[PDB]
């Protein structure tokens, strides 16, 4: 579970 | 040309490495700058991938997986293209502020790998690869490396990959079948050629991560995690490239 990468995938920005 | 319109529209712009060119070259500074460049480009690869036709219909864990496995190949291929278009493959154009001449290829301790990457760059010239062929090929590289035990929803991945192959074929289609056939053959061979390069770089970066403390090479957050968890799955044979031709 790569949290930072998942965050980039999940964020719209 | 809906598909090409999209790929053109979503294509990332210029990414700088943040390298200080005013300082003399060193293995540590060059590799630390390459690592930071990888982190920066990964951010752009995620934003791009999210915008690719059909990508979001993949299971979210599979989106994560294809990104984590394919980034090296994708980035090498794009760098080969930049090198071709900006400096006719004379040097490796990693970024506007990180252009490798032969001295840097030597100092980086990646000379042989750099040779292969420059050969790749030259192929874009030798084959007269069009900007549109480049875009379709690059998109296909995202869908060219997966676990041997398959993904969470393999069927959706298979369908997506199929459609990206079809779009490449369309962009090649020449009222003479032999011309399109030779061309598809050439471009699939070129795509295959990325994988052994990416694998040598996978080994190099993993070995470097393992000893990074001993050589003063910094690895940013995402790169360090990916290279310690995901890259070993490639090196151990759990995750393998999808080849067109039998190697
Ligand atoms: C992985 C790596 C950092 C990221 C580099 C990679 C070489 C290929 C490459 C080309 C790019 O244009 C982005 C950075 C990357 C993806 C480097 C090889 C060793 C170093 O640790």
């Amino acid at each position: 579970e790569n949290a930072l990468l998942r965050y980039l995938l999940d964020k719209d920005d | 040309p809906i598909f090409l319109n999209v790929l053109e529209a979503i294509e990332p712009g210029v990414v700088c490495a943040g390298h200080d060119n005013n300082q003399p070259d060193s293995f540590a500074a060059l590799l630390s700058s390459l690592n930071e460049l990888g982190e920066r480009q990964l951010v752009h690869v995620v934003k791009w991938a999210k915008a690719l036709p059909g990508f979001r219909n993949l299971h979210v864990d599979d989106q994560m997986a294809v990104i984590q496995y394919s980034w090296m190949g994708l980035m090498v291929f794009a760098m080969g293209w930049r090198s071709f278009t900006n400096v006719n493959s004379r040097m490796l154009y990693f970024a506007p502020d990180l252009v490798f001449n032969e001295y840097r290829m030597h100092k980086s301790r990646m000379y042989s790998q750099c040779v292969r990457m420059r050969h790749l760059s030259q192929e874009f010239g030798w084959l007269q690869i069009t900007p549109q062929e480049f875009l379709c090929m690059k998109a296909l590289l995202l869908f060219s490396i997966i676990p041997v035990d398959g993904l969470k929803n393999q069927k959706f991945f298979d369908e997506l990959r199929m459609n990206y192959i079809k779009e490449l074929d369309r962009i090649i289609a020449r009222k003479n079948p032999t011309s399109c056939s030779r061309r598809f053959y050439q471009l699939t061979k070129l795509l295959d050629s990325v994988q052994p390069i990416a694998r040598e770089l996978h080994q190099f970066t993993f070995d470097l991560l393992i000893k990074s403390h001993m050589v003063s090479v910094d690895f940013p957050e995402m790169m360090a995690e990916i290279i310690s968890v995901q890259v070993p799955k490639i090196l151990s044979g759990k995750v393998k490239p999808i080849y067109f031709h039998t190697q």
